[PDB]
RNA sequence: UUGAGAGAUACAAUUUGGGAAGAAAUUCCCAGAGUGUGUUUCUUUUGCGUUUAACCUGAACAGUCUCAUCGUGGGCAUCUUGCGAUUC
């Protein structure tokens, strides 16, 4: 259902096929690195809130 | 005795028999540039290293189209000691030539005397950052090979491939990630440096890992695209 | 690649055969090479030849 | 000395010998190969075969793939199976060179921590729990 | 092998033999049965007194209950007895449990042949069955009737320029004890000739005996289980049934 | 001219398959593979008392029926 | 017993492409893919609890004197039978 729709999203959504011992990528569109900024790289910088919001500051 | 096979890529062959290695014709015969081993089948053949060099780590990993044929010119930016400048004179054959850019002299003056022997091989010692300096010894070439291991290889391959590359003609660029951020995944690097390439005009056509010659080394070919 | 290789080397450029053979037999090495030949060594005498 | 000297000369002829014979040698390349494709309908319809324009056997070999117009012998040289065997016992020797090579070190090492025992100085012996026997020399200074 | 236990010769040889050892007197007295087994060619394997099991997958010939059993133990021989007897699983197993110094400080000469007279089932450490010839004396090895097997108490694996620790295992030792007394065994020799039991006349029937002798062939014909099995070599021409004073009776003529 | 006959081009299919088997019979064995990779990959990169032999074939075969209470 | 994602993974059915045979029906070979189930690892999230530990360091082996090395004698064959290594 909710699961199954969401698993056909991904396969919609992923651009990396693999063939065996190849694995065939997708050259992004061109349009969109051009209107707007690269995506930020998710870990690195939620190692910054992390600290932020680290327990030894009782923030309630 | 042994047998020379051809190799999908032109002038680039295989010896079978008890031993089997990846060689090359020899275009002066009865002598090395370097240590590697000569068989005569007549006609003698200089074997390749792929552990020592990064181009034919590529032809053993199996990359579909070189750029580099006997008729071909080819631009080689990083070209120490001429040890893979040697094979890639040999693919080209007398026809062919290779500019071969280095800027220490160190390897440069092995770099000149290799070439003093071998006529295909234009010597530069100038510095890979700036094309306009070199721009009188250099016409259009076919391909451009880069082995420099530089944080801007991007930028370097940028400004001269614009400068010497003929539309349509190919990139081949080995990558190493410890000279780019090298506290990631090396996938990760080659994903910037493969975008990187595609923002400077060069349209990849395929990337390859060298396991397990090279750690964290890929060859990544690409055509110039001047439109 | 003379510049490369150490002095002990430099020192026994030349006794490959006396060395090697005194290394495979557990033997004493040579002192000295093709060095023997320099005027500083011919000045020296008995043990300080070696020296 | 002299007995330090006599493995050490053994352990630098095994590790020359074993440089040669890796060049000798050709290994296969194991290394992801990724081919970038512009548009989602040749991603699905892409196929090794066809993009490489070769044999579906031809495929899986890596260094020497023929295209099938280029396509369009274990006889003579030697028989296969003893060609397979040949090739298959030079690699055993490489690997034999490598096995002597660091056999050969780990004897030199032990030879040259007694060595250094004999010499000048304050040592404290310092026994692991696992068992091995240490040696840490007192903070002085060479006069 | 299929045909030598489908065979009705076999079986008639059987019968034969029970009712001649029923009728003799002579033959009355030996209540054991032997198969005599013809190998092809020589085995070629010296005799070194030690018994090699060959299981039995039907039937079990004996019951440790049973038998009268010797333990023959390395010589600190506290810790093997005293947890031999504590623990409740190896309690009444051993008839006796003593070690190869105190067998012999005690028992000599006629001593030793009463001390044959009352065991019937001999049993010790691996590590002192080479010491027994000469303490057991020659008349327990001469005949292989009670030839002392080989047990190992402790489970530990010895290692080079390492020592074995010294344990007693009493579930190891009663299971290997029970796969004794259970299988039967053979003893290599260097010419063709080969005796193995194969079954008891009073405890058996004659499909059991039969049964046996059937597992008996396959495990010393097997090509596998070396080198415990695998031993006969051209294979076998003949086998012959008999007890210890009968005549042997022919089977599987080849 | 890429005309060729449905009839036609069996003959270079057939060449294609001899050359491909000629080219491929140099390559290795199915059975050596194996051996070869584990040998590149380090180039790259029952009881036994030795004292007593006899152990080996003395020693009584032991099974889950024997290690049983009954 | 926190969710998610990825990889390895056996088996089951289901499919792609190359080639061959076959009149076709189909079959075989090679190269795969996805899915279902089962197995397993890693990553990260969330809840709860700990919320400090590890390591190095100062004059830190040594009167029952300590240690190294070459020897010598003996014990362990019911076996530490002893490696140019350290058997007691």
């Amino acid at each position: 259902i909710k699961t199954k729709k969401r698993k056909t999203l991904k396969n919609l959504r992923k651009d990396s096929v693999k063939r065996g011992k190849f694995r065939v990528q997708l050259l992004s569109t061109t349009q969109d690195s051009k209107t707007l900024p690269p995506k930020k790289e998710s870990s690195i910088i939620r190692s910054k809130d992390r600290w932020l919001n680290r327990k030894a500051l009782n923030k309630g | 005795k042994v047998v020379i096979e051809p190799h999908r890529h032109a002038g680039v062959y295989i010896a079978r028999g008890k031993e089997d290695l990846l060689v090359t014709k020899n275009m002066a015969p009865g002598e090395s540039v370097y240590g590697e081993k000569r068989i005569s089948v007549k006609v003698e053949y200089r074997v390749w290293n792929p552990f020592r060099s990064k181009l034919a780590a590529g032809i053993m990993g199996g990359l579909d189209e070189l750029f580099i044929a006997p008729g071909k010119k080819v631009l080689y930016l990083g070209a120490a000691s001429g040890t893979s400048v040697s094979h890639v004179s040999d693919v080209v054959g007398p026809e062919g030539v290779v500019y071969a850019v280095e800027f220490s002299h160190r390897p440069g003056r092995e770099l000149i005397s290799m070439a003093k022997k071998r006529p295909n091989i234009i010597p530069i010692i100038e510095d890979a950052r700036h094309p306009q300096k070199y721009r009188m010894l250099i016409g259009m070439v076919d391909c451009v090979f880069a082995d420099v291991a530089q944080p801007d290889q991007a930028r370097i391959i940028a400004l001269n491939s614009h400068m010497f590359l003929k539309d349509q003609g190919g990139v081949v660029i080995s990558i190493k990630a410890n000279c780019i951020d090298s506290t990631v995944d090396a996938e990760t690097v080659f994903a910037r440096e493969v975008q990187k390439l595609r923002e400077e005009r060069i349209k990849p056509l395929e990337q390859l890992t060298l396991e397990p010659y090279e750690r964290d080394h890929c060859i990544v070919v690409g055509r110039y695209m001047r439109s | 690649s003379l510049a490369k290789s150490p002095a002990s080397t430099i020192q026994i450029l030349g006794a490959e055969k006396a060395l090697f053979r005194a290394l495979k037999t557990k033997h004493d090495t040579p002192k000295y090479g093709l060095l023997y030949h320099a005027s500083l060594v011919g000045q020296a005498t008995g043990k300080n030849k070696g020296k | 000395t002299q007995d330090s000297n006599y493995v050490r000369t053994l352990r630098q002829i095994e590790l020359k010998k074993l440089e040669k014979g890796a060049k000798q040698l050709m290994f296969k390349s194991s290394g992801n190969h990724t081919i970038f494709v512009d548009s989602r309908e040749k991603m699905n319809e892409f196929t090794p075969e066809k993009f490489f324009n070769t044999t579906s056997e031809m495929v899986n070999r890596s260094e020497n793939r023929l295209t099938k117009d280029q396509l369009a012998n274990a006889s003579s040289i030697m028989p296969k199976e003893s060609l397979d065997k040949k090739k298959l016992k030079k690699f055993k020797q490489v690997k034999q060179h490598l096995q002597r090579e660091t056999q050969l070190k780990q004897v030199q090492q032990r030879m040259d921590a007694q060595r250094e025992l004999l010499k000048k100085g304050s040592k404290k012996k310092i026994v692991d729990s696992s068992g091995k026997i240490s040696f840490k020399w007192k903070k002085q200074r060479k006069r | 092998s299929n045909d030598i236990i489908k065979s009705g010769l076999a079986e008639k040889a059987l019968k034969a033999l029970i009712l001649q050892c029923e009728e003799n007197p002579s033959l009355k007295n030996d209540k054991d049965i032997h198969i005599i087994i013809n190998t092809g060619k020589k085995m070629g394997i010296n005799r070194d007194n030690i018994p090699r099991i060959i299981p039995l997958t039907k039937y079990k010939l004996f019951k440790p209950r049973d038998l009268n059993i010797l333990l023959i133990t390395k010589d600190p021989s506290a810790l093997y007895r005293e947890t031999l007897t504590k623990d409740e699983h190896t309690s009444e197993l051993f008839k006796e449990i003593i070690s190869v110094k105190n067998l012999r400080r005690r028992f000599k000469g006629s001593k030793l042949t009463q001390l044959y007279k009352d065991f019937d089932l001999v049993v010790a450490d691996y590590r002192v069955h080479h010491l027994l010839p000469e303490v057991l004396g020659s008349r327990f090895y001469h005949g292989s009737k009670k030839l002392p097997y080989m047990i190992r108490m402790s489970k530990e694996v010895k290692l080079k320029r390492q020592q074995m620790v010294e344990k007693c295992d009493p579930i190891y030792v009663r299971a290997q004890l029970r796969s004794i007394c259970k299988n039967t065994s053979y003893i290599p020799n260097n010419d063709n000739c080969l005796s193995v039991r194969v079954g008891y006349i009073q405890k058996h029937s004659i499909p059991e005996i039969l049964q046996n002798i059937q597992d008996t062939i396959n495990f010393l014909t097997d090509k596998s289980k070396r080198p415990q099995g695998g031993v006969i070599k051209g294979g076998i021409i003949s086998i012959f049934v008999k007890t210890s004073n009968s005549t042997s009776l022919p089977i599987y003529q080849f | 001219e890429g005309t060729l006959t449905d009839h036609e081009r069996k003959y270079l299919n057939k060449l294609i398959k001899r050359n491909s088997q000629n080219l491929r019979s140099w390559d290795l064995e199915e059975e050596v593979r194996d051996e070869l990779e584990d040998i590149q990959q380090s180039i790259l990169k029952f009881v036994k008392d030795h004292r007593y032999p006899g152990l080996t074939p003395g020693l009584a075969p032991v099974g889950l029926s024997d290690e049983e209470d009954s």
